[PDB]
């Protein structure tokens, strides 16, 4: 466009070579992934279901980039970013299926299963409360398969020792509690003192369409307005965008197979 | 160009830490390799191929051209083809010969070579080695139960090697765009064939879904070799092409020539320039081609006080000119360097030595011989693997005794230098050579019937007895 | 460039004062040597390799380039490859021959050479000698119980020598970065192999923690030699490469040629200059290419007192020009000096006599032979160590009698000069040589069946009896 | 542009994840002699 000051976008999601203050990221050193890539927990715990068609829903995102940014600041951006989109989808799916958060489209979730069956234990972390949590499952002939926890509570788990064998019930190196593997959730919605468990073979998922990536240079982005309010034209403004889409489907075969421990 | 040919991720060798089983159980890894190949290695190969076809940058980079009234005059010179065809013909224009101490193995080799037309195959490999720098061949047991050898295109094939210093080839892959010619819709579907030491796995993908491999019909198929069937050949230890290092000079020569073509097209060769205040009738100007005398009468200016003075009329031809010395010295330097750095004979600055060609060629191609001898070493290193595969399939079919060994074969190379049958006959028959009459006659084309002539000689030699 | 190639810390020889045990107990010292190698030696070797790959400074130094409307016209000339391939082909293009008085040792050597394809290996060493000025080889008893020889990359290998005047090799190290293709994460782990006279120690390290050597899976692995298996070859006493000393001239040539390419791209070849106060219709100017007469009519200025006077019109072609004489003399000098200091034949200023292409070649390559004769000495000095290792492993496996000695082997070197089979046959059969018919026929390619011809001659020779 | 979203915005194929097929044809017609045709019609 004819604006010589950098283009203000609404929302400000477009990547730019020149900051609002006019700083130019020339000779810019490539970032590094100081944190490890996260992985989908319900895809780790749950049972895969061969599917076509069906109930699924579509995840998607579009990342717009200024072609000056794509030429001078960081040429390999799109290739380095595909892992990061896949992570964002995994976190969105996990948060919907487990915690019933993020405007989940399904009418099914572990949080709803637990809230329906009222299979909740009020209490602090103790060997007796861990056993009670497991017994809420074995009452209905179902045996716990794994634990889901906020990583920030290992400080509580290390303080529990079996008064018979006089040893730690929690193996901090194996990250397994009472012999069962504990998976960690990075999401902000699962609180410090909360722990979830169930026979995750009763949680079923499917993926009709794996992540699809298209890169385009001539679409219009009606969802992003120029400062003047006109929609962004990729070609006309010399800009590029990447579209990612995915389909996921979720089913819970037995909603009594999950139990939750929560602070009193 | 530069950003594709000289990138660091292109031209690398793919390696894997695990065993064939560790790879095959986790087919997603192969998808990572395929994606990296498509995103980095293929562009380089496509550029090199485009140069072999002469679709040089100058033709496609229309972005900054002008055509509002002038001609485009964009130009491509084809040095890449001239170079690669010359170097390949010199290396494999003359068939490789085979020697062995055991005739059973030698005849099994010769039978396989004849069935597969190995001469032409070898030449096509040498050509791919010249343009892309690497080449692949696939060997398969056919439906008609014959051992067949087929070349695999470089732009669609690659091999994943064991990470150890020995670098055994763990697995090879081939992948192809499958399309109708009507080009209705999604071109981006690829068939993938993954070759392991025990069989072929077949998959489908599309670029869209991030290449997640799906089993095809007949998704597995056993093969009777005991090692991965695809073989790779290298032009040199870097696997670099022959003109790959002079593409920038080819570009510069294209640009300079198109520049001169513009200068020729757009400026008038000469014009009759006429100056001074005058009346020219555009109907009279048409006589310019046929008039002999040009008469220019200057305007007379009258001063208010009665003085008279004349305007300055003038006339003469003017013609366009350009720096011929400097432009030809520059374009000659580019041509000279393109030939020097590729050890190809510079035809523009050449003299035939005396009258006898072979030794003058061995002098002028001395620099090319030095590279070819290394290429020859790597080529034999590959042919030994082809032989290893052939012996394994022959033994598994019991078409030969398990006692035989193929590694004893000696591969003998001859260059395609010019030769002189007259001097060679004189050199062979002097020094004690012998030739059968029918053979000797077969060498000279003035004999219309090389066989009937023998009978016709017997008649004469018979009547000479009487 | 300069600060990396001619630095004092690069190209040094590492020595250690203590015994092998004094080093092996304090493996942190190996960390210090690895760190020094990474920070000083590897940069030099990377630059030399980039020049052999043609990625000269001119291609990568985009930092000060311009592209606001002009073309980039950056250029690389590949003299490094031309030089290195020529010099290596000359030295090792013709395989090294072996002589010995004992056929048992001679055949054990030849068996090992055949198994390892030593001809190609030697050529790749002579090439590394030509690029980096030094090269390494590692010998290992394979898992299949065979003696194997593998070249080790000069950028990832070095040796620590005994401090004494004898400079025995105390220990060798190899270190490689390990990654999958999809990761570019912080912990750039290097796997380290440390070779001592009794075995290999294996470690992991990363630069982040300070190259603290951590033991590894199967942390030690014995070998049956009795001396450190890695061998180093030197291009000359200084271990300097062949074009290392002319890289600055190669750079100057790159800059000069890209300068001329800028001059060509950015200035107009010629233009029709028109001066003076006039009316030019830009619609009429489009006829410039096809008009024959150019008529310039000067503006007439009228003075207030009635005087009249004419403006000064003018017209003519102008064309760009540059100092072709001085720039071509300078670029010719650079090319001449690059070839002179590398004893490589200057193809642009060359003439050949007659047809004895070997003899003028020995004249012109006389300067190159002087250096090669030294490199031949150091190469044999290395080959003797290779043989010492081979005899030791053969004896410890009792594949040969403990009585044998390998130092009697004589290594015979031949240069890759051109040869003339006709002249040589005449020189060999004159002076009393003898050749078997089948062999003599095998020398001449006009015989389509060199063996069938013998039977075909017997038939004729038989009917001649009647 | 001819098809509108429920909110009235023009349909964008990329941003909406859609695909569309366009068919076109050029055709020319000429009556060489206006008198060469006749018609029978019910009274």
């Amino acid at each position: 466009s004819n604006n010589v000051k950098p283009q203000v976008f609404n929302p400000d999601n477009v990547m730019m070579h020149e900051k609002k203050d006019g700083t130019l990221m020339n000779e810019f050193t490539t970032p590094i992934l100081q944190e490890v890539m996260e992985n989908s927990k319900i895809m780790q715990l749950g049972k895969y279901e061969p599917m076509e068609g069906t109930r699924a829903f579509k995840l998607g995102v579009i990342l717009p980039v200024t072609k000056e940014f794509l030429n001078y600041t960081y040429s390999q951006f799109f290739e380095e970013m595909k892992p990061m989109i896949a992570e964002a989808f995994y976190k969105k799916f996990d948060e919907a299926g487990i915690l019933n958060q993020g405007n989940n489209p399904f009418g099914k979730s572990i949080a709803q299963s637990i809230e329906k069956t009222n299979k909740v234990i009020k209490g602090d972390f103790t060997q007796d409360n861990i056993i009670d949590l497991e017994a809420l499952l074995e009452d209905d002939e179902l045996e716990a398969n794994a634990f889901i926890s906020k990583t920030q509570n290992r400080s509580l788990l290390r303080k529990i020792v079996d008064p018979e064998t006089k040893e730690r019930i929690y193996d901090r190196n194996s990250d397994s509690l009472d012999g069962l593997p504990v998976v960690n959730l990075k999401s902000s919605n699962l609180k410090r003192g909360e722990l979830i468990t169930g026979d995750f073979d009763k949680l079923i998922y499917g993926i009709p369409q794996l992540i699809e990536y298209k890169i385009d240079e001539t679409a219009q982005l009606s969802t992003v307005k120029n400062e003047d309010g006109t929609p962004v034209n990729l070609f006309e403004q010399d800009m590029v965008a990447l579209r990612a889409t995915m389909h996921v489907a979720l089913h819970i075969a037995d909603d009594k197979a999950f139990a939750k421990l929560v602070p009193a | 160009n530069i950003n594709y040919l000289f990138n660091d991720e292109a031209n690398v060798v793919y390696t894997y830490d695990g065993t064939e089983s560790d790879l095959l159980q986790n087919v997603n890894e192969v998808s990572k390799y395929i994606e990296h190949h498509m995103d980095y290695q293929r562009p380089r190969l496509k550029v090199l191929s485009d140069y072999y076809e002469g679709k040089t940058k100058n033709l496609v980079e229309l972005t900054r051209r002008k055509e509002e009234y002038m001609a485009d005059n964009r130009v491509a010179h084809d040095y890449a083809s001239y170079i690669s065809d010359f170097i390949n013909g010199y290396f494999l224009g003359n068939p490789i010969q085979y020697q062995d101490d055991d005739k059973d193995v030698l005849e099994a080799i010769e039978a396989f070579n004849d069935l597969n037309d190995v001469e032409s195959h070898n030449r096509s490999l040498g050509l791919d080695l010249s343009i892309y720098g690497k080449a692949y061949e696939l060997m398969i047991r056919n439906q008609d139960d014959e051992t067949r050898l087929y070349k695999s295109d470089a732009m669609s094939t690659f091999i994943i090697y064991d990470n150890t210093v020995e670098r055994n080839s763990i697995a090879g892959v081939r992948y192809l765009r499958t399309k109708p010619i009507d080009k209705t819709d999604e071109d981006e579907v690829f068939t993938v064939d993954l070759f392991t030491s025990h069989g072929v796995y077949r998959y489908l993908t599309n670029r869209t879904n991030g290449l997640k491999l799906t089993p095809r019909e007949n998704s597995f198929e056993s093969h009777s070799f005991e090692r991965m069937p695809i073989t790779e050949f290298s032009n040199n230890e870097r696997r670099k092409g022959d003109y790959e290092k002079v593409i920038t000079l080819i570009d510069l020569y294209d640009n300079a020539e198109s520049d001169t073509a513009n200068y020729m097209s757009d400026l008038n060769d000469a014009m009759l320039l006429i100056k001074g205040n005058l009346n020219l009738d555009p109907v009279e100007v048409r006589k310019q081609k046929e008039a002999n005398v040009l008469f220019l009468e200057p305007t007379v200016y009258v001063d208010a006080e009665g003085r008279e003075t004349e305007g300055s009329v003038d006339g003469g031809y003017i013609y366009k000119q350009y720096d011929v010395q400097g432009t030809e010295a520059y374009k000659d330097r580019l041509n000279s360097d393109i030939h020097m750095f590729t050890n190809t004979p510079n035809m523009k600055d050449d003299n035939f030595s005396g009258t006898q060609s072979g030794e003058a060629m061995k002098y002028k191609l001395f620099g090319l011989e030095q590279r070819t001898k290394t290429k020859e070493g790597l080529f034999t290193k590959g042919l030994r693997r082809r032989a290893k595969l052939l012996e394994t399939i022959l033994k598994n079919t019991r078409s030969i005794d398990a006692n035989k060994d193929f590694n004893t074969v000696r591969y003998v190379y001859n260059r395609n230098l010019p030769k002189s049958l007259i001097e060679e006959l004189k050199a062979y028959i002097d020094s004690g050579g012998k030739i059968s009459q029918t053979t000797l006659m077969s060498l000279f084309s003035f004999f219309q019937d090389p066989e009937l002539e023998v009978k016709k000689i017997e008649e004469d030699e018979k009547e000479s007895i009487k």
